[PDB]
DNA sequence: GGTCAGATGATGGGGATGGGGGGTTGGAGGAATGGATGAC
């Protein structure tokens, strides 16, 4: 089973493209 | 999802729709963690209370889907199953704790653009990232409002809806409910002041509830989609099995057998 | 005078499938009754 390259989306990760929400997520993460 | 947004082109390509085979009906959601391996909540599959209880040939696994009910020919796989397991502590009597079942598909699934495995954590990534205030992400094709209730709007979505919520500390889930909590299980969504909304509603469980580490850019599914009460209602909070917490048994049944 | 039963009937009509005509994917063929009409 591939699971050495779970987590990365064919058409976001693997392309470095963001969707329109992402950095809502990692802007939380600051504090 | 109540407050969501539709879902970009594969922006949740772990995402799988649980459908039962006859009569055809979307049951519940869940995420796949391997090409052999799909995760879901066991409420999905085993509630006596409410006389459901399921079985491998009872069931269809759909993936890779946007649209909510249509075959969308040449992108979804609809794979069978060979194999439920439910957590063997699973409390469907009570508050649902451990409310988490893995299914085995017979064949692998082939990935592509719209099908990829989402992560599970690891002791440090869910140390790292299950704190309160992190945004985590929640999706389905549940509903949109209270449907059991007279209401106007929509009753479920025509594609995958998406919302972003943030974890909530465990004193305030605590006492949001007259249910007893569990370390098993952690809630999500804004507080009332906050001035935002959303939640998963009924038909979104199993859904992934997963978040993005900054360190290694990857994708991680935090939590299971298990229960709430009402949908979206002030002070309320939904409630998500803790993946990490139940990460021994899961390993122990995913590694228990030369794939 | 009003029950009854095949019956012919446009019309809105996929398909593991909506509204379309490409999409996150081809390229064609198309659901399932309705209410007027002799036989008594
Ligand atoms: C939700 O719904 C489900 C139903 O859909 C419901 O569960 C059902 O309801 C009852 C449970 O309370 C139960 O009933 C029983 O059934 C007894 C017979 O069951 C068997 O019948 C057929 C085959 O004859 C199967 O279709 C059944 O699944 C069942 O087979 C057994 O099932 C067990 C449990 O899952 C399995 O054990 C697993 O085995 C694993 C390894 O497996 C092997 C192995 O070694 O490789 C498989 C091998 O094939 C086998 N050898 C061979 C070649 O045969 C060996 C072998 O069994 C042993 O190893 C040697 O000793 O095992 C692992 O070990 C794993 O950990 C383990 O879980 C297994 O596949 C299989 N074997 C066994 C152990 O038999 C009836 O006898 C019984 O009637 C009455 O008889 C009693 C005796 O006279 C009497 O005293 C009593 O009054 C009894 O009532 C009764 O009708 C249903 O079977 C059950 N179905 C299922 C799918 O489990 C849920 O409860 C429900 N939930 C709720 C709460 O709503
Ligand atoms: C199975 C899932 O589709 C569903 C998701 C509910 C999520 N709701 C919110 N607001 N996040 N789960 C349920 O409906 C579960 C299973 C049956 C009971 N249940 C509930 O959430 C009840 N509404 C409350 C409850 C009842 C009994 C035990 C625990 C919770
Ligand atoms: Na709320
Ligand atoms: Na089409």
């Amino acid at each position: 089973s591939g699971e050495a390259d779970c987590g990365l989306r064919p058409l976001f990760e693997k392309k470095s493209l963001e969707d329109k929400t992402e950095r809502e997520l990692l802007e939380s993460y600051i504090d | 999802i109540v407050e969501g947004s539709d879902a970009e082109i594969g922006m949740s390509p772990w995402q799988v729709m649980l459908f039962r085979k006859s009569p055809q009906e979307l049951l519940c959601g869940a995420s796949l963690i391997s090409d052999r391996w799909v995760l879901t909540a066991a409420h999905c599959l085993l509630y006596p209370p409410w006389d459901k209880n399921f079985t491998e040939n009872d069931l269809l696994v759909r993936i890779g889907k946007h649209s909510r009910t249509r075959y969308e020919r040449n992108i979804e796989k609809i794979s069978m199953l060979e194999k439920i397991y439910i957590h063997p502590r699973y409390n469907w009597r009570e508050n649902l704790d451990r409310d988490i079942a893995l299914m085995k598909l017979k064949k692998p699934v082939a990935f592509s653009d719209y099908i990829h495995p989402v992560c599970l954590p690891d002791r440090e990534t869910a140390a790292s990232l299950l704190q309160a205030g992190y945004k985590g992400r929640v999706t389905g094709w549940g509903n949109l409002k209270e449907t059991w209730t007279a209401n106007v709007g929509k009753g479920q979505p025509s594609v995958l809806q998406v919302v972003n919520l943030p974890i909530v500390e465990r004193p305030v889930c605590k006492d949001s409910t007259r249910i007893r909590i569990t370390d098993n299980m952690f809630c999500a969504g804004y507080k009332p002041d906050e001035g935002k909304r959303g939640d998963a509603c009924e038909g979104d469980s199993g859904g992934p509830f997963v978040m993005k580490s900054p360190f290694n850019n990857r994708w991680y599914q935090m939590g299971i989609v298990s229960w709430g009460e009402g949908c979206d209602r002030d002070g309320k909070y939904g409630f998500y099995t803790h993946v990490f917490r139940l990460k021994k048994w899961i390993q122990k049944v995913i590694d228990q057998f030369g794939e």
